[PDB]
């Protein structure tokens, strides 16, 4: 691979 | 107006003398209601919609654990990864002089934003009949700025506009003759 | 919050057209967005797409969490619709202006909200439909938008341009006249 930028994973709201 | 829902989230990386600090937010149309700041170390409610998120994530250790590490995890690596490519763009100024009574010095397509322009008429600086545009983004990833003085014309006048600029080995100038 | 620079993943869903988006932006410029519709990563400039990458689905994930947070949001606000925000509109050309050289005319709309927008381009009244191109629906801090559009053009003494813009925030669609002066 290139250079791999990270993520951030959002959070599931509680419904 | 139509019928119309909006949710934003962000995830900001903020960079300041080797340290990384991270935000979280999460935004129903334009009301953050609740966010995650590395400074504070869990999920903050920002308004009264957020109550029960924050708590319900503030209950999940493994969130709080993912999210506390951000800063070193993620952070952290995609900033290295931004000093091997993005902060080394050196895009350099076009600098050009035309009169309007002011004289514009148009400086165009440079990046990054930093820069330092100054007039100068026969060799001493002239700060006191400045007025400049703020820096102008583009959105092209290049930048302009506008700096004009005001300026009473007399024959023999040298008037030169320096720019500086990290992209740049020597400072430019252009120079205009009255 | 102090910053020698800040490194953002914006990302939003809504009910209207764009009804998702998901871009990564560096000092306030965009740097890659996720396409949603191709489920591939879109670099700015030649200079990231060579050097780095992102896995698209990673974009893709979060917009799923985004969609379903904001079906939870709309019954925990009551169906709240957030008030119009009009656009500011400016208009002004990349390069110094030169009679018979080619330039590039920047349109920046800004401080709207919600991220709903028609954008086009006059000469003489009439929409200029080639050598156009535009920006992202891009984050503010204060979750308004803002947007660019880009027209090449030939500068001349008598051509009068606008920029006309569309949002529900108007009473009539919005024309910012630009003229070589
Ligand atoms: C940068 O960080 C060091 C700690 O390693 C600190 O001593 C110094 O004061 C910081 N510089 C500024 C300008 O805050
Ligand atoms: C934009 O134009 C379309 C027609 O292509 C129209 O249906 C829509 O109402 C317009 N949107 C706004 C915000 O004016
Ligand atoms: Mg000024
Ligand atoms: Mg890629």
């Amino acid at each position: 691979k290139n250079l791999e930028k990270y993520k951030g994973k959002f959070v599931r709201e509680i419904d | 107006t139509p019928e119309n829902y909006v949710y934003q989230g962000r995830q900001e990386c903020y960079a300041f003398n080797g340290t990384q600090r991270f935000l979280e937010r999460y935004i129903y149309n334009r009301e953050e209601y609740a966010r995650f700041d590395s400074d504070v170390g869990e999920f903050r409610a920002v308004t009264e919609l957020g109550r029960p998120a924050a708590e319900y994530w503030n209950s999940q250790k493994d969130i709080l654990e993912e999210k506390r590490a951000v800063p070193d995890r993620v952070c952290r690596h995609n900033y290295e990864l931004d000093e091997a490519v993005t902060l080394q763009r050196r895009v350099q100024p076009k600098v050009n002089v035309s009169p309007s009574n002011l004289l514009v010095c148009h400086v165009t397509d440079f990046y990054p934003g930093s820069i330092q322009v100054r007039w100068f008429l026969n060799g001493q600086e002239e700060t006191a009949g400045v007025v400049s545009t703020n820096l102008i983004r583009n959105g092209d990833w290049t930048f302009q700025i506008l700096v004009m003085l005001e300026m009473t014309p007399q024959q023999g006048d040298v008037y030169i506009c320096q720019v500086e600029h990290t992209s740049l080995d020597s400072p430019v100038t252009v120079e205009w003759k009255a | 919050i102090k910053a020698d620079h800040v490194s953002t993943y914006a990302a939003f869903v809504q009910t209207h057209r764009p009804t998702g988006e998901f871009m990564f932006e560096f000092d306030e410029d965009e740097q890659f967005y996720v396409d949603l519709d191709k489920k591939e990563t879109v670099w700015h400039l030649e200079e990231f797409g060579r050097a780095f990458s992102f896995e698209a689905q990673g974009g893709l994930a979060n917009i799923a969490i985004l969609n379903n947070n904001l079906n939870t949001l709309i019954q925990r606000s009551n169906h709240t619709q957030a008030a119009n925000d009009p656009p500011e509109v400016t208009v002004f050309p990349k390069e110094p202006v030169e009679l018979g050289q080619p330039n590039t005319l920047i349109c920046h709309i800004d401080r709207f909200f919600p991220p709903v927008l028609n954008v086009t381009w006059l000469c003489n009244g009439e929409p200029v439909t080639e050598g156009v191109a535009e920006s992202l629906f891009l984050p503010r801090t204060d979750y308004s938008f803002h947007k660019f559009h880009y027209l090449t053009f030939v500068p001349s003494a008598e051509d009068v341009y606008d920029c006309r813009v569309e949002h529900w925030g108007l009473d009539q669609p919005l024309l910012k006249h630009w003229e070589a002066q």
